[PDB]
């Protein structure tokens, strides 16, 4: 029953080296299987990196001169990724992976030099009038670094009818938006409130949607 | 590198009919211990890849039997008898017999479903953020088919080619619609000089194009 779990950061500076870890469980890595990491590029497009080898041996893909680096912890049933001198090409989400069909859930890496940076959080209230029974309330979550930001509403017991798009770069930060489409008869009658979470600033906003 | 191409790029399919996805190696995948080490697998949207053929034509046992690969030395497909709502994702190839092992790019298989009307909605600047000196007018365009869609802005009947931003939801799994997000970014001191904003969607379900406005003014 093999599973295969990446950790390490969100955020490098571009120059510097990133690390990862893969925890394996219920299959020694010293038992068989060559582990590898691979990565996906925005755009979709994959390339393997590199491997370490039950035996300890390791392998790696000449496209990343010496600057790649895997090693193990035997004990821990762990192997690492290393990559060294990165750039703004390194930017990607980074799987662990094995044979038979066997691939970590993955782990998103940014490399910008760019700060962490906490979000701003407008509402999108509507101009002034339609007849309709149901209607449309936002929320812009604007120039926040690095990703991701969640957004719920009223604490998520507003799931139903949300769409929160993909962030956007914008001015070197990202801008996202969310919207819910809620009975007018509930709105402005009830209160809705968008909840904005940023982990990498520690930061929580919650913005109430106020009529005009 | 061993060069994988997949063809075609992009597909749309509907529920229950079937599909073919082929893929061509820039050399025989055939290794010297007679093995020919190719793959494909699927990635729905936001999860991880799943094998779902090795060996060319070996089905992996977690994958139902839908699945088929054939193919020799270069040329490799994948078909598909008949598609399901929970075949919407990228496919790509994959061989492991030259070094380094190389992907194909992928193929975006998308679900076909009716054509639907986006409910499209324009929001104004908040006051918050005029404060900061910006101004971000918004408009969601939500739950349309196909994908395909024009959005124009006007501010006082003239077109706004600039500071426009967009962002698209994958498909959705629940209906095979689609949602967008666009917004127009100004000054607070350019916004505060015009009076009518507008969104405009060119669709495919309306003969003329969607529009939602409003007017500063109040
Ligand atoms: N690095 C890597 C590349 C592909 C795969 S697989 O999921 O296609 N499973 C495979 N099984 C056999 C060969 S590949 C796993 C790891
Ligand atoms: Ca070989």
């Amino acid at each position: 029953d093999v599973q295969l779990r990446e950790s390490g950061p969100d955020l490098v500076t571009p120059s510097q080296s990133l690390s990862l870890t893969c925890t394996v469980t219920g299959y020694s890595i010293t038992s068989g299987y060559s582990w590898h990491w691979n990565r996906q590029f925005p755009g979709n497009k994959l390339e393997w990196m590199g491997y370490i080898h039950y035996s300890g041996s390791t392998n790696y893909n000449p496209s990343l001169r010496g600057r790649i680096s895997i090693t193990r912890d035997t004990s821990k049933n762990q192997f690492f990724l290393q990559l060294n001198s990165v750039t703004t090409e390194d930017t990607a989400t980074y799987y662990c992976a094995r044979y038979g069909g066997y691939w970590g859930q993955g782990t998103s890496v940014t490399v910008a030099s760019a700060a962490t940076t906490p979000p701003s959080v407008y509402p999108l209230a509507p101009g002034g009038g339609a007849t309709n029974s149901m209607v449309t309330l936002g929320c812009l979550v604007k120039g926040y670094f690095p990703e991701p930001v969640t957004v719920t509403w009223n604490s998520g017991s507003l799931s139903g009818g949300v769409h929160t798009f993909p962030a956007v770069l914008q001015s070197d930060l990202y801008t996202l938006s969310s919207s819910v489409t809620v009975p007018s008869s509930t709105w402005p009658s009830e209160t809705v409130t968008c909840n904005v979470a940023h982990p990498a600033s520690s930061t929580k906003v919650d913005k109430k949607i106020v009529p005009r | 590198d061993v060069v994988m191409t997949q063809t075609p790029i992009t597909l749309s399919v509907t529920i229950g009919q079937p599909a073919s996805i082929s893929c061509k190696s820039s050399q025989s995948l055939l290794d010297s211990d007679g093995k020919t080490y190719l793959n494909w697998l699927l990635q729905r949207p936001g999860q991880s890849p799943k094998r779902l053929i090795y060996l060319v034509s070996k089905l992996d046992s977690r994958v139902p039997d839908r699945f088929t690969g054939s193919g020799a030395g270069t040329d490799f497909t994948l078909k598909i008898s008949r598609v399901e709502a929970e075949d919407l994702g990228i496919y790509y190839c994959w061989q492991g017999t030259h070094f380094p092992q190389t992907f194909g790019g992928g193929t975006k298989l998308e679900i076909k479903r009716a054509e639907a009307a986006p409910t499209v909605s324009i929001f104004p600047p908040s006051s918050e953020q005029l404060t900061s000196g910006g101004a971000s007018v918004v408009c969601f365009l939500n739950n349309f088919y196909p994908k395909d869609i024009n959005v124009k802005w006007k501010i006082d009947g003239s077109e706004r080619q600039n500071g426009v931003l967009n962002s698209e939801t994958d498909q959705d799994s629940k209906d095979s619609t689609y949602s967008m997000s666009s917004t127009l970014t100004l000054t607070k001191d350019e916004y505060e000089r015009h009076n009518t904003y507008t969104c405009e969607a060119t669709h495919k379900t309306s003969t003329s194009p969607i529009v939602k406005s409003f007017n500063r003014n109040e």
